[PDB]
This record gives structure tokens, sequence and C-alpha cells, in this order.
């Protein structure tokens, strides 16, 4: 019972600003990161920003730096995101994601996330450095693995990916850390390498459960997170 | 204003008045925090002379936090606990939890900052250096890969650069215990001293004085290490507040009167005691006794109130009447007559006994007074060495106007058969009634 909850949303105007928190419950704040992590319909998943367990250091992604400015107060226990000058191309459900390392404030010592939220919907009416496949059929009882590429700055240099389970219409679960050691919950079947440049998740024995679309991310020598496209399994 | 002495005859002894002082009577506390950079690092392959320059620097860093962390976790003696109180009751309330996770948050967006404790003080704490930021941004992703990265020259320097306050710090604390004296420009910038003058409760005119005369206040301050914890290092700085300023202060100079026989079985001799420096505090006299409680910059004089004496105002009057009993004027007594001499602030007191050459020659006249035996002072107008036996005194050449105050040396109403030659310190009425015991001693027999 590690709940985490988002909230703020519904329908916005194209243009002014906008307010997104969350709420923790089931942990102790003060030795967890946080991560904001946004999704649109029907496309894969993007990083935004990460704070410390003392809001000291915030460090964000690229694409959304300044626009976007994150916050938390750690006496009443919650983590804001405030949105400036929305965009028609931003509608997109928003995550709030949690990480267990305390005491640490460098982003590549809490890269991974293991804690998430139902999400809430931000639209408004009138995007992947890694690479993955899309198309990955596999009948049961058989091994069939996952191929996420990157070069030297990401998973290349640093022997630092992660590997998530995302079911449709449903938060996301966390499979693999650091390169091959795993969560508990997490079947023995799960289980994850990485050779030069590319990283790879491979599963055998497949069951009906499995059949979904998963996500891997590095830190990136940049000091941001990278999202890779998601890939769909299919059982047979 | 103007600085101006009066030589005494009678007691051989000058006063310097005239100067404008600055007593401590209080402490300011402020905290000063670095954040630091609580990190893992870990092993690559690594062989160029750049990688080993960063981990090596990178180890001086890691060893510095934990030989500052083993400083809390066992630094029990205090140096001087009379003075050092009101600073360790704020280490104190930091090491609580929580405390230091308000600094903080207080101190998260600009350097400096006023912060409310639990036990009510409104303490400011000041960001004074930032690693964390420059770790976690600029080191980290070039030395936590598989195998290292080869970083420039230039990071290898900055690093150095800003690590190396941080060495010198924990270098200080850790040879003194946590507590150290003179606050140095390591432990506090002169652009953060003049800054915590200027947000000082006080007034400008003690801000202006804090100010024209910083290595004085930095002489008079101490420096105490608090608490590393969460990536903070946090040490109080202890500032001296003086509530009385402009006030007048009087310098005593003192040398012995003897007698001036060729048998050193029959002379006598006598030196007023309690010299050094007296204040003007609140109708009353606050007198210093150690040579370091006062620091004197030109007409000013900076002293300190903890290890002081407060006596009434009537034992200036000891510097004009000496056997007056209104004030118990304290002296000390021997049978020792050894020359010796006393540069005043405006002049020199010479006590010239026995068997001794002294003289006073001038760079570009010769000598123009050989001194004879007694107690005698020279103005510094006109007068600019003095010689005493093989030994050579300087008269300091500050401007001013002296007084000769006359009157005869008190040495001569003093019987020396009966005199109590071995009591050593000793107040007035004790040595009068010395001497009505001793004629008690001559009417029986
Ligand atoms: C000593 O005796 C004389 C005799 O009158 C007296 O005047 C003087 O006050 C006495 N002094 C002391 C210290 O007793």
């Amino acid at each position: 019972e590690v709940q985490l909850v988002e909230s703020g949303g519904g329908l916005v105007q194209p243009g002014g600003s906008l307010r997104l928190s969350c709420a923790a419950s089931g942990f102790t704040f003060t030795t967890y990161a946080m991560h904001w992590v946004r999704q649109s319909p029907g496309k894969g998943l993007e990083w935004l920003a990460s704070i410390s367990y003392d809001g000291t250091s915030q460090y964000y992604a690229e694409s959304v730096k300044g626009r976007f400015t994150v916050s938390r107060d750690n006496s009443k226990k919650t983590l804001l995101l405030q949105v400036n000058s929305l965009r028609p191309e931003d509608t997109a459900v928003y995550y709030c994601a949690g990480s267990p390392s305390g005491h640490y404030s460098w982003l590549g010592y809490f890269y991974a996330m293991d804690v998430w939220g139902q999400g809430t919907v931000t639209v408004s009416s009138g995007q992947s450095a890694l690479t993955q496949p899309a198309s990955v059929s596999g009948s049961p009882g058989q091994s069939i693995t996952i191929s996420c590429t990157g070069a030297s700055s990401d998973v290349g240099g640093y022997d630092y990916v992660s590997w998530y389970q995302q079911h449709p219409g449903k938060a996301p679960k966390l499979l693999i850390y650091d390169v091959s050691d795993r969560p508990s919950g997490v079947s023995n079947r799960f289980s994850g390498s990485k050779s030069g440049n590319t990283a790879s998740l491979t599963i055998s024995g497949l069951q009906t459960e499995d059949e979904a679309d998963y996500y891997c991310s590095s830190y990136t020598s940049k000091n941001t997170l990278i999202f890779g496209g998601g890939t769909k399994l299919t059982v047979l | 204003q103007n600085i101006t002495e009066e030589f005494y005859q009678s007691t051989c002894s000058a006063v310097s008045k005239g100067y404008l002082g600055a007593l401590r009577t209080g402490w300011y506390t402020s905290v000063i925090t670095i954040e630091l950079s609580n990190i893992k690092e870990n092993k690559c392959n690594g062989t160029d002379a750049k990688v080993k320059l960063i981990k090596q620097e990178l180890d001086k860093y890691k060893n510095a936090v934990t030989d500052l962390q083993l400083l809390m976790q066992s630094t029990p003696a205090t140096g001087s606990g009379s003075a050092i109180c009101s600073g360790v009751a704020v280490c104190k309330v930091l090491h609580l939890e929580g405390e230091v996770n308000k600094i903080k948050s207080a101190l998260l967006s600009t350097n400096k900052a006023v912060v409310s404790l639990s036990n009510g003080p409104s303490v400011l704490t000041s960001k004074v250096l930032d690693l964390k930021n420059y770790i976690d941004k600029q080191l980290l992703p070039i030395v936590n890969k598989q195998s290292c990265s080869i970083p420039n020259i230039e990071t290898v320097i900055e690093f150095q650069q800003k690590n190396n306050r941080l060495l010198e710090i924990t270098r200080e604390f850790s040879v003194n215990a946590g507590v150290t004296t003179p606050v140095s420009t390591y432990m506090l910038t002169n652009s953060e001293l003049l800054s915590l003058i200027n947000d000082m409760p006080i007034t400008n005119d003690q801000k202006k004085l804090m100010s024209n005369n910083v290595q004085i206040v930095r002489q008079q301050s101490y420096s105490i290490m608090c608490i590393i914890k969460e990536e903070v290092l946090a040490y109080v700085v202890q500032l001296p507040l003086y509530g009385v300023i402009d006030t007048p202060c009087w310098k005593l100079h003192t040398s012995p009167l003897c007698t001036t026989n060729t048998k050193e079985g029959s002379n006598i001799c006598l030196t007023r005691t309690d010299r050094g420096w007296y204040c003007d505090n609140a109708g009353s006299v606050s007198f210093f006794p150690q040579a370091e409680t006062c620091k004197v910059q030109s007409n000013r004089v900076f002293c300190d109130t903890m290890n002081s004496l407060t006596l009434p105002s009537e034992v200036n009057l000891c510097n004009v009447d000496i056997f007056n009993p209104k004030y118990d004027c304290k002296i000390m007594t021997s049978k020792t007559d050894v020359s010796s001499s006393v540069i005043t602030s405006l002049g020199a007191i010479v006590s010239c006994y026995g068997k001794t050459k002294c003289t006073a020659s001038n760079k570009n006249r010769g000598i123009i007074k050989t001194f004879s035996n007694g107690c005698d002072y020279v103005s510094n107008k006109g007068v600019d060495t003095v010689s005493v036996g093989n030994t050579l005194y300087c008269v300091n050449k500050q401007e001013g106007q002296s007084l000769y105050v006359k009157g005869e040396p008190i040495i001569n109403f003093y019987d020396p058969l009966v005199f109590p030659s071995n009591q050593f310190d000793a107040s007035i009425s004790q040595v009068n009634e010395k001497i009505n015991q001793s004629l008690a001693f001559i009417r029986k027999s």
C-alpha cells in the first residue's frame, strides 16, 4: 500500500497556466525522490522532471525546460508541477512516480521508477530518443527478446538501464533496475542484459498475462532520462 | 578627540586618557552552511592521468567528509566554556532531527535567510559554498560510467578550486577540536563578513565600527562546528557585539620606586599594581588585567568584558593621591632595586637604580639627558629612543600633549627598616596597618 494519487486536470484552455500535484501515503516522503512522466494517447512515454529528497536539486528534460517547474512541500507531503503556456501538443495523461533512494541528489542515484499512480488527463482543443521494436509475435511456452538500442551517452556508457511493464490502461510496474537486478514481486522469467550500446530484456515461458507494452529507460550522461518507443507483445 | 597624558611623579605612574572605547558585551551567532554531496563513486577502468587526478581529488573530498563526520561523533572537549556556550546551544539545537531540514528549506532560493528555531532564536543562516551543485552536475556523469570517460583539464582545475576551501575548513576544525579562533577567510570570506555585519541588528555606528576594523572583529570571534547530516555541513560563527561605543578609557603604566642608597640592603622598593586598561562603563570602571583582552586601533580600543573586574570609579583617584584612604589603592613591595623602563603611549617612564647606564639618545642629536637614580618620565616631543643598560626601547611618536603633574615620590615617606618588603601584593590600608603594627612592636621593647 505505497499509494500515489495524481490530481488536477480535466479540460483546459490552450494558454494560461495549470497546476498538477501528487499525494503520498504508505511510505516516508523524506526518503523518496519524485518524477513526473507523461504519455500522449496511443503513443509512447516521455520523461519530464525529477527532484531530490530535499528539493534542493531539480533537473529537467530539454524539450520541456522553462515552461515547466517542479516543486515539493515536504511539510505537507505533496509534489507539485506547474504548467505555463499550454500547447495543443501537450494533451496527455500525466503520471506521478517515485524512486526509493534517499539522502542522495544526483539524478543517477535514483534513475529508476518503481511506484506509480493512476494519472490525470489534461486536454486542449481548438518524442523518443531511445528506440525499440513494435511488432513482437510470440507463441506461448517460447522465448522472445526485445531490443532497446541507445548510443554510448545512454545505456552504452552507463550500466544504468531500467525496464517497465505497462498494461493497456493502467500504471507501469517496474521489472528491471540497474542492468539485470529486479525488485520483489517480479517473476524469475523477467531478466535483462546489456551488450555494448544495446540492452535486452528476455522472457521465457510466455503466458497470457504478458501480452502488453514494454518500455526502457536509461541515464543519459546529459543529466536527464530517456524513454524508448514501446513494444507490443502478442500472445498466440 | 585628542589623546593626552598625565605622569604622576608621586606614584611613578602614567595615565593615557582620551581613547574612545568599544567594550564587548554580547554575542551574535549566525549559521554558515555548505551544501555537500553524498556520493557513492564507483570503480571504472582508469589509467590516464586525468581520471586519476579526478579520483584523487574526489578521494580527498570523501576523506574530508568522513573526517568531519567523526569530528562531531567525538569532539567532547571544550576550549573555553565561558565563551562558546551561546554557539554550542545552537549546535545542540541543530542536532535535533528535522531542524537541519528546516534551515535546508529556508535557504533553498537565496544565499542568506533568517530561520526561527524551535527554541525561539532568530538566527541568520548563510550558504557560502555549493559543492553539491558542482559534483552532481559536472563530476558524477564523468566518473560513474563503466570505464571512466576522459575529462578535460579545466574540470580538474575548477574542482580543485572548489574543493580547496572545504579541505582547509576541515583542516582547521580537525586540528582545534572543532573550535577555531580567529575566524579565517576560509571560515568566512571578507565579502560574507561585511554582508553579515551589514545585516546585524546593531546601530549604524556599530556597523561602521566593525567594518573599518574587520581584523579586530575577526580576532574577537569564534567558529564552532555543528553537524554534518543529509549532505549539509553547518557551523556557527559567533561575532562580538559592542554595546558600548565611544566610551572614555584610561591606560595605567607603572614602574618601581626605590630609594637611592649605595647599599642594596638599605633600599626599599615599591611598585603600583593593577596596571593596564581602565574604561568607563555605566558610571563604573572596568579593569582588564589580561593583555590580550584589549586590542587597540589608533584612537580606538576594542576590549572584552568576559575576564574583567568591575571597580568603583574612585580607583582612578589613585593616580593623583595614592595615600588616600577613600579608596584602598593596592601596591606591591620588595627590596629588589632592578632598573627598568616602560614605554607609555605618549612617552616613557624610566626607573634607574644602582650601577646602571640610563640614557635617551636621539638619531639626529646625541644624548640630551642621562638619568640619575630614581623614577622619571619623558615626553615623546623631541625624544626618539631610550636606552637602559644594554637594552634599547623605542618611544611611540604619536602626536599629543603631555602634562607633568608634580609631586614628591612617596618612597621618601617610608622608614626602610620596618617596611614590609616581603608582603608582595597589598592594599594601601594593609601596609598602613603593618606600619601601625611595627610601631606597636617598638613601644613595648
Ligand atoms: C595608625 O595610627 C595613627 C595614629 O593616630 C592613626 O591616625 C592612623 O589612622 C592609623 N592607621 C591605621 C591603618 O590604623
